Order: structure tokens, then C-alpha cells, then sequence
């Protein structure tokens, strides 16, 4: 179990910083290939932000 | 006081089947080479097998 | 409005418009977008309202 325990939080830090990348943190959507299809510039460059 | 025609639109965005599209030529595709794909506005890069 | 195609490049270049805003999506890239379904509202109301 004490080798086990290393495994177990490397793969467990790994998904949750990987499910972070489906989170909006504030903005239209959380992929960012579809916020530069229906935003222009000026007004996309905070939202990506 | 002038009256004035309006007219609002709004566009549902849900995940279901495309209906309502823009002007736009669908081209054949290619396989085992990675192409900027927009299949129904779902941008993005990768091969298609 | 569904089932149908729809075109919004010549929009705004078919008449004059008082105001024509768009939020959420930039009317420039409205020419590259599927949606489910679209819905279409309408009214008289004042200039300054």
C-alpha cells in the first residue's frame, strides 16, 4: 500500500488537473475553438482571457 | 415617439442536430491526414479514420 | 425558424438599420454557424426605447 499510495495520488492529480480544462472560469464556453468561430476579435480577446 | 420595427433573434446552441445553416460549400473529406474539419461548426484539427 | 437555410451576410446590407447589435455572436461570422433552432420575435416600439 505504501507504493500504491504514489500511484494513486499521481493519477488523481493528473484527472483533476486534466477535468480543468472543461470548466468556463467566467467565460462564454470552456473549448476554445469554438469561441474564436462566432466572436471577433476585439470583443474575443476577453473572453479568452 | 417615432415607431420603429423590431425584430429579435435568438439561436439555440443546445446539442442536437443541425437545421438552420449559413451559406457554405461541404467539400469531400480525406482520411489519415489531419484537416482543419468544420463538420456542422465543430472547428478543429486532427485525422479522421 | 428551422429546417430551412439562412443567410445573414447580405443582412446587414439589405437595407438600413437603426441599430443591429449582436450579443454573443459577431454578425461578420454568422455566415460559418449551425444552429438547432432559431427564433424570431416581433413589435413596434419608440426610437428612444
Amino acid at each position: 500500500g505504501k507504493l500504491q499510495d504514489v500511484v494513486n495520488q499521481n493519477a488523481q492529480a493528473l484527472n483533476t488537473l486534466v477535468k480543468q480544462l472543461s470548466s468556463n472560469f467566467g467565460a462564454i464556453s470552456s473549448v476554445l475553438n469554438d469561441i474564436l468561430s462566432r466572436l471577433d476579435p476585439p470583443e474575443a480577446e476577453v473572453q479568452i482571457d | 415617439y417615432q415607431p420603429y420595427r423590431v425584430v429579435v433573434l435568438s439561436f439555440e446552441l443546445l446539442h442536437a442536430p443541425a437545421t438552420v445553416c449559413g451559406p457554405k460549400k461541404s467539400t469531400n473529406l480525406v482520411k489519415n491526414k489531419c484537416v482543419n474539419f468544420n463538420f456542422n461548426g465543430l472547428t478543429g484539427t486532427g485525422v479522421l479514420t | 425558424i428551422s429546417n430551412c437555410v439562412a443567410d445573414y451576410s447580405v443582412l446587414y446590407n439589405s437595407a438600413s438599420f437603426s441599430t443591429f447589435k449582436c450579443y454573443g455572436v459577431s454578425p461578420t461570422k454568422l455566415n460559418d454557424l449551425c444552429f438547432t433552432n432559431v427564433y424570431a420575435d416581433s413589435f413596434v416600439i419608440r426610437g428612444d426605447e
